[PDB]
């Protein structure tokens, strides 16, 4: 059966998960909570930019449309 | 809008908008707000300083800084009116370039130098002014504070047109705080470069909205 | 028209790329395997093609939120 | 809505533009070309088969 | 008055007391 | 708004509810490039604030740090990208 | 919502981060639910230009940055 997005996405809550931005950056971390309009909640955040660390960020608000891609991560 | 809607509306469906209404339901069943809870580390965000305090006894009264405010508005308003006038006159005075740091330098204090004459700043374009009080403030971060270099800021802060670049805000604050600090070592209320130090605090503080930095007596 | 011809790639489970809205170097390939009327995708093997450079990232499954479809094209 | 099969060159934010022909719309403009073409800014051509289209991203619109 | 910003400055300068 | 304010105490959103709750401070990352500390006073579902006592602070050309201070503000949500909770600060 | 309270702002000064970057100074007039602002008595402030004051000018919301709100604006009041 066809993975639909709310559900995969739903599926993904507690689990380590990356976002990459619109913007190029992306965010590692484990997906506390999400919502609605798809806003997101990491925790033990840590940043990425051009692939390269830049820092460690803790719990952090992802404002929904700043979002290209989530995904998985084991 | 935050997710705006691009597309119209147990055995597979043969038609899309059969398909999205399906989807519709499956994801409408689903739980909008999900929480997981975890269980068993942070980055540090190098945030500047502020403005170091005055000494007990050293620290203005408000109705003075207040009234130092109020009268540098007079003189920013008069400062505007006629910038015109002392637009067009002009012997010595190489005015040195834009670029030419160290050039300014010599050109405001000298290797003495050049006061402040409205015939001289009222050319200055806003750009230059700016880049001026940053030498100025460079050359005060490795040397002692002078009253050409009080009158010079000043004067350039009079010229300073706002609304401010946040480059020009932050500039300013990075002097009131020189300012703050080069106060920590007087030794008597009788100095020179107290009150001076204090006004160029107070006049940033209050007359330019960087009211975190303001000495509160 | 255009809602069927994405909803032929799902059937068909084609290989597809997508240009953004927001990068011109970099694209999106996958197969896609669900989506919502925001025009948010599941895309499984996903990749991004870097223009320039050239390198593909391997992404496995992931969702793509809709916002950033340029353009749909396959292969 | 009457440009329909007639052959347009399409120009999209980013600096992209795409010579191909209209086989279908709908409200939200989005958009169904054919026999299209990637238009690079050195004077290269990709042709990448049939494409869909948001309203948005797209400016000119052009025969 | 040319050397008026001094002038004031100095004015400024000279109010603290 | 019933369903909307505990959407703000459990969703992500959360993260703002709690600095407008417990006045405290967080750390917004704005697409200027540039970082904002503030105390949220107030905001809604599509990330606009309100903001009180900001400290807007960002880098430049060997990089050195740079800030200027902002009492009230309304940012637009539009411009965050990402908020840090209680967040990490020093000189 | 929110904007239900920027839409109170009439008369207020205030100042506008642009997108750009540009600093815009002036006197609200109207706000509407898009956000976008109608100001008079304008004085812009640009990166590498001159200052430019106008008498009027209209922006976009899509626009904006943010605003820089008057230091007496009473937010406790207005949230409401």
């Amino acid at each position: 059966l066809p993975l639909n997005p709310k559900p995969f996405l739903n599926g993904l809550t507690g689990k380590p998960v990356m976002v990459k931005l619109k913007w190029g950056m992306e965010y590692k971390g484990y997906l506390v909570s999400v919502d609605g309009y798809m806003n997101m909640q990491l925790a033990n955040t840590e940043e990425y930019i051009d692939g390269a660390l830049s820092g460690h960020l803790g719990e952090v608000l992802i404002r929904c449309n700043n979002v290209l891609y989530i995904r998985g991560v084991e | 809008e935050l997710m705006p809607r691009l597309l119209p509306v147990s055995v597979p469906p043969r038609t899309p908008q059969e398909y999205l209404r399906r989807v519709q339901i499956e994801a409408a069943q689903c739980p909008d707000v999900v929480v997981a809870q975890i269980d068993p580390k942070q980055s540090v965000n190098i945030s500047l300083s502020g403005c170091q305090p005055a000494p007990e006894g050293y620290s203005p009264t408000l109705q003075w800084q207040q009234q130092q405010v109020a009268q540098f508005s007079t003189v920013r308003q008069n400062v505007n009116k006629h910038r015109s006038h002392w637009k067009s006159q002009d012997s010595n005075v190489t005015m040195p370039k834009s670029e030419d740091e160290e050039g300014w330098k010599k050109f405001c204090l000298g290797e003495i130098g050049f006061p402040p004459l409205l015939s001289i700043v009222s050319r200055m374009n806003q750009a230059t002014v700016t880049s001026v009080l940053e030498y100025l403030s460079n050359w005060f971060g490795e040397r002692d504070f002078t009253p050409e270099l009080g009158r010079w800021l000043y004067a350039l802060l009079a010229c300073l047109e706002k609304p401010l670049l946040p480059e020009a805000h932050s500039l300013i604050r990075q002097l009131a705080r020189r300012c703050s600090e080069v106060r920590l070592l007087v030794d008597s209320k009788d100095d020179e470069r107290v009150p001076a130090l204090n006004l160029l605090i107070c006049l940033v503080s209050r007359y330019f909205d960087q009211r975190d930095l303001a000495d509160e007596p | 028209q255009p809602i069927n011809l994405i909803f032929r790639y799902l059937q068909n489970r084609s290989r597809i790329q997508v240009w953004l809205y927001e990068q011109v170097n970099m694209r999106i390939e996958g197969c896609i395997i669900g989506f919502d009327e925001y025009m948010n995708l599941v895309l499984d093997d996903a990749e991004e093609i870097h223009s320039k450079t050239k390198s593909r990232k391997q992404l496995g499954r992931i969702m793509l939120k809709g916002d950033n479809i340029t353009l749909l094209q396959s292969v | 809505k009457k440009f329909m099969d007639k052959k347009l060159s399409l120009k999209l934010n980013g600096g992209r533009h795409v010579q191909g022909i209209l086989r279908g719309f709908d409200p939200f403009m989005n958009l169904v070309i054919d026999e299209c073409v990637e238009m690079a800014t050195s004077g290269q051509q990709n042709n990448i088969g049939m494409v869909v289209i948001r309203g948005n991203s797209i400016i000119m619109l052009e025969a | 008055d040319d050397t008026a910003l001094i002038k004031a400055y100095d004015k400024a300068v000279a109010s603290f007391k | 708004q019933k369903r909307e304010e505990e959407e703000f105490n459990t969703g992500p959103l959360s993260v703002l509810t709690q600095s407008v709750k417990n006045n405290t401070q967080v750390l917004i990352n704005c697409r200027n490039n540039k970082k904002l500390l503030g105390r949220v006073k107030a905001f809604d579902a599509h990330c606009n604030m309100v903001l009180e006592n900001v400290k807007e602070m960002w880098t430049e050309v060997k990089p050195v740090n740079k800030d200027r201070y902002i009492s009230k503000m309304f940012l637009r949500g539009d411009s965050v990208i990402v908020v840090l909770r209680n967040p990490l600060i020093a000189g | 919502k929110l904007v239900r309270f920027l839409m109170k702002l009439s008369h207020e000064t205030v100042t506008i981060e642009l997108k750009n970057g540009t600093q815009v100074h002036g006197t609200i007039t109207g706000v509407d639910v898009s956000m976008n602002t109608h100001l008079k008595a304008v004085k812009m402030t640009l990166k590498n230009r001159e200052p430019v004051q106008l008498e009027t000018l209209s922006i976009r919301g899509n626009n904006i940055r943010y605003f820089i709100l008057p230091d007496s604006l009473p937010l406790d009041t207005l949230l409401v």
